[PDB]
Parts: structure tokens; C-alpha cells; sequence
RNA sequence: UGUCCUACGCCGGCAGGCGCGGGUAACCCGUUGAACCCCAUUCGUGAUGGGGAUCGGGGAUUGCAAUUAUUCCCCAUGAACGAGGAAUUCCCAGUAAGUGCGGGUCAUAAGCUUGCGUUGAUUAAGUCCCUGCCCUUUGUACACCGCGUCGCU
RNA sequence: GAAACCAAAGUCUUUGGGUUCCGGGGGGAGUAUGGUUGCAAAGCUGAAACUUAAAGGAAUUGACGGAAGGGCACCACCAGG
């Protein structure tokens, strides 16, 4: 199963060499399940994701 | 080379006693530590010096003198001549930036080699990350050899120094032709599957650290990097080595594979991946122990009695009294 | 850049000689007539015609002198080299890199050094992980317990 | 008062209210011996030979932290050439 997203907020610069970013997710299932994820390259307020897997939440608390 | 061979052992291990709890080692404890001779030791530093054994430091205040990299080699092979191992030395050099190839003949002439770790915040470091490189390498070849794999055999070992079988050869990329490629070829798969079949995958399993003794044997060394089946990318370091030995083959020999093995098989052989009732003479020794520590304490309060200070102060005086 | 820089013609395979002119210089070299690049031919995945070293002969300059090849030119021999580990250098947009040109000691000697133009990108616009460096706060003027046996005067 | 501090550690070279115990550079050493008490463990009294140029007490700055926080750099890294 392979899952549609979109970026709300982009939140900051996270990993060890500042490579990774940690944004927050919105989904295009029609609901309002807005999980922060970590990415990998250049990404700006208004991108638009593909989900492998959803049911891993990134790295909170 | 070592000519007098009667107080540098003694001098140079306290200086190694000095290494152990801090940076530079001042000259009162290795007289008092080294307390066969006395008075003459200033002297023996001096000798010291002139060749790269040691090294001073006074920089402002600190006033001692530390070990260098061949003081401790020359420490290393001193302990291994003790052993009974290295009489003289075959000037074969394999000139590593990692670590240094010496070849050792022994009392019995036959030639060994000799892998001294030199590692490349100041030295101290280096020296101490040097003797752990050299332990935990001479676990691994001690293990690789008692699992039969084609390896030479350990031999011995002195806090940097391994003393190591002599095998003759050239690595696998300086050869150009190779008469039988198929059958080096399998028996590299096959120490592939041996390798992960005992608990272990190379991760950089590359052909220049494969060295063709006559073309037929296959030698293989430099195990301070090897890694877990346990963690989950073992198969990808394990399929990367794969690929590479592919590619290696079908890129240089232009020959082409015919067995293709890709293989997980953990773990079927042993686990690697972790590796007045007292006698008078015992009071006699027990008071004797006593007495020298005393004398000891002594010989350390009063060796510990800045001289620079003092010329300091009376040139300072000498120049008021000149100038006023 | 230049009084050694060369325009033109002839003899020249060819480096080069011969007769002639300019330039002490936005003038003459010089619309500086560049090179990759482009457009057509042949070669066709092999130590190949790729790659050119190392040698063998001649020729012509430079210089009082080229023998230990100064340099270049004409044939011939074709070596290693099959994309290079551990490790390491440099690099953010006319940038790296490829490509040629000019200056430097100089009689001929330039794989060095320094600038210039031409074609022109990938990635990033983030961090203290590594390597260091720079500040702020903060305490501080090698203690103890875990190296020996025997031998004669 | 050497000071930290102290209404007492004050009324001290402007030194005397009465009186008890007790110290004389650091070790040897609270050791040996002797006496005494105790079932014992040990308690009380307690040296010398010798060794040593020092040991200590108060405060004052802060190399160096294996103490912690920030910032900067392709002569550091990340993604790359």
C-alpha cells in the first residue's frame, strides 16, 4: 500500500551532517493526519510526497 | 641499531609506565621507578636523545620527556628478541601509511614478517590506538587461523608488533595474467561462503587485499574493520563484495562468471561476530615490599626538588643592579 | 610582446637557408586567420591504426664547444598501460573541468611558474558528525591499594 | 586576629581577676622497654638511637580540564564534480 502526501511546514535541518529534514506531512486521503516525517534532499513549503510505508512515525520526543 | 643493551630496557619501560596515567612524563618518576642505577640516568637520556628514542618538552613550565614512534618500535622488537624471535632484519619494505612491513629472520635464520601499526591531539593517541589496532588484529588472525581459513599463521605479538608467517607473493591487481582464472575464481566464492557461513561478512572485501602467492594460494590480511551478520546491513556489505569481485572479474581477466552464489547463511559455523602460622619468608618479602615503597616515596619527594626560575630572578637582579 | 618580433617572394619532403620591407611599437607582426567544437572519409572492441616511451640511422639550426642524445625535423621498433585499493588534493556559476595563447631566467634551450581567452556543467544553499579554529561559563597550584627464585668469595 | 571569621577567638608591648589540664619543627612513634589494670582484646604512663630542611595553616590569580555550552571554514563534512 502506497500512500499520497504534501508538505505543510517545513521544520528544521536534523541527521548528523545536517543532511536530513524533518517536516511536517498532510494527506491526500482526505484526512487530517498531519505526522512530522524526515526527508532526504531539497524540499520547500508545498511539496508533494510518496509513502512507501505510513504506518512508521519518524522520530518525535 | 642497539649496541649496549643493559639500561635502555629499564629506562624506556618506565617511560612506558610514565605513557600510561599522562601526557609527559617528568624525570623524577623514572628514577624512581627505574632504581637499578642511579645518577647516571641523566646521562642515559642524553644518549637517549640523539637518536628519535625520545623527545623533550619545555615548553613554560613542563619540563619532561616523552616516547617516540621508534623508541617504541625498538621497545616492541627488544621484547620480541627477549622471546627469542627476531635476530636480524630483511630490509623488504612495504611502506603503508596504516602500517609498516618488516621482514624478521630469527636465531634459526627462517624469515617472518613483521607488521608494526602506525596510526595516522598528539601522539599519545596514536601510540595507544596503535596497541589497540595491533590486539585486536592478532584476535582476528588468531581466530581466522584457528577457523582453517587461508590465512598465515600468528605467531606473536608486542603492544604495536606482529610477528607474523612470511608468505611470498603479489596482490591480486599488480597481476595481469592470470593462467587459471576459473578455479581462483570458485575457491573465491567458496572463501565467500565460508566467510558467511561463519558469522561474518567483509563489507570492503577488495582484490588489492587479495595477494596471489605464485598465483595459486590466495593470501588475505587487514581485519580491524570487520563487522557483524547481526546488524541489517550485512547482506548489502556482503552483496557489495560480491558485486565487486563480479565486476573485478569481468572488468580485468575478461573472463566471464558462471556461478553466481548470493548466499545468507548464519549462522551454521561458530559465532565470530562477537570476537606464627606465616612462614618467615612471606613477612620477609611482605617487609622488604614495605621498606622499598618508603625509600621510594623518598626517592620520589626529594628527585621532585625549576632551575630556570632561579637564573630568571638573578638575571632579572643583575640587570637592576647594572641598570639602576 | 619585440630591435629581436616578423610581413613578402624563391629554394626547399621537412625542420630551415637565400633576397628583401616594417616595427624602439592602438600603426608592422595582427581583422593577432588559434585550439577544442562542427561537417564528410576510413578504422570496428583486439595491446588494435589507442597510447607513446626506449633504441637505430640521416638532416638543420642555436651557439668559441651539443660527445653523457641541447633543440627540432624525415623513416623505423613499438614497451608498460585494460579506469587505479588503504588513503588523499581542489572545487558553488562564466565556478570546476576540457581546450589553446601570452609573460618569467634566455645564443638554442619551458613536462616548471604566472595570467588570459574559448566550450561550459552535476550537486548544495545545510550542519558541528570528522578535522580544526574562535569565544562564553565554570572548577583546578602524579594520593592509596592491586615486580621476583638460586649461586661462590 | 595570619586570616576565614569571632559580641567573643573582645577588654594583649597601654602586656597581672582566680584556677585546672596541656604544646615546643616534621618523622622515628604513641614504637620498644618497664610498671599498672584487664579472661582476652587491649587501655593508662611512655623513650632513645637515628633521620630530615622542611611539614603545615589561611587566603589570592587561573596554564589545564579526560568540564559544559555557543559560533565559523569545501586548506571540515554532508550531496556531488
Amino acid at each position: 500500500p502506497i500512500k499520497l502526501a504534501r508538505v505543510t511546514k517545513v521544520l528544521g535541518r536534523t541527521g548528523s551532517q545536517g543532511q536530513c529534514t524533518q517536516v511536517r506531512v498532510e494527506f491526500m486521503d482526505d484526512t487530517s493526519r498531519s505526522i512530522i516525517r524526515n526527508v532526504k534532499g531539497p524540499v520547500r513549503e508545498g511539496d508533494v510526497l510518496t509513502l512507501l510505508e505510513s504506518e512508521r512515525e519518524a522520530r518525535r520526543l | 641499531l642497539r649496541y649496549m643493551s643493559r639500561d635502555d630496557f629499564r629506562v624506556l619501560t618506565a617511560v612506558e609506565m610514565g605513557m600510561k596515567n599522562h601526557e609527559i612524563v617528568p624525570g623524577s618518576l623514572i628514577a624512581s621507578i627505574a632504581s637499578l642505577k642511579h645518577g647516571g640516568c641523566n646521562k642515559v637520556l642524553r644518549e637517549l636523545v640523539k637518536h628519535k628514542l625520545i623527545a623533550w618538552e619545555r615548553t613554560k613550565t613542563v619540563q619532561g620527556y616523552r616516547l617516540t614512534n621508534a623508541g617504541y618500535d625498538y621497545l616492541a622488537l627488544k621484547t620480541l628478541s627477549s622471546r627469542q624471535v627476531v635476530e636480524s632484519v630483511g630490509n623488504q619494505m612495504g611502506v603503508g601509511k596504516e602500517s609498516d612491513i618488516y621482514i624478521v629472520a630469527n636465531e634459526e635464520g627462517q624469515q617472518f614478517a613483521l607488521k608494526l601499526h602506525r596510526l595516522g591531539r598528539h601522539n599519545v593517541s596514536w601510540l595507544y590506538l596503535s596497541r589497540l589496532s595491533a590486539m585486536k588484529e592478532f584476535a582476528y588472525m588468531k581466530a581466522l587461523y584457528e577457523r582453517k581459513f587461508p590465512v598465515p599463521k600468528p605467531i606473536d605479538y608486542n603492544r604495536h608488533a606482529v610477528v607474523m608467517e612470511l608468505i611470498n607473493g603479489y596482490p591480486l591487481c599488480q597481476i595481469h595474467h592470470v593462467e587459471d582464472p576459473a578455479s581462483v575464481y570458485d575457491e573465491a566464492m567458496e572463501l565467500i561462503v565460508k566467510l558467511a557461513n561463519h558469522g561474518l561478512i567483509h563489507g570492503d572485501f577488495n582484490e588489492f587485499n587479495l595477494i596471489l602467492d605464485e598465483s595459486d594460494h590466495i593470501t588475505m590480511i587487514d581485519f580491524p574493520q570487520m563487522v557483524s551478520t547481526s546488524h541489517p546491513n550485512a547482506e548489502w556489505y556482503f552483496d557489495r563484495d560480491v558485486k565487486c569481485i563480479k565486476d573485478f572479474f569481468m572488468k580485468r581477466f575478461s573472463y566471464e562468471s558462471e556461478l553466481f552464489p548470493t548466499f545468507k547463511d548464519i549462522r551454521r559455523e561458530d559465532t565470530l561476530d562477537v570476537e606464627s602460622t606465616i612462614p618467615p619468608e612471606l613477612v620477609k618479602q611482605k617487609v622488604k615490599r614495605q621498606l622499598t615503597k618508603q625509600q621510594k616515596s623518598a626517592v620520589r619527594r626529594r628527585l621532585q626538588k625549576a632551575n630556570i626560575f632561579t637564573k630568571q630572578r638573578r638575571e632579572n637582579m643583575q640587570n637592576i643592579k647594572s641598570s639602576l
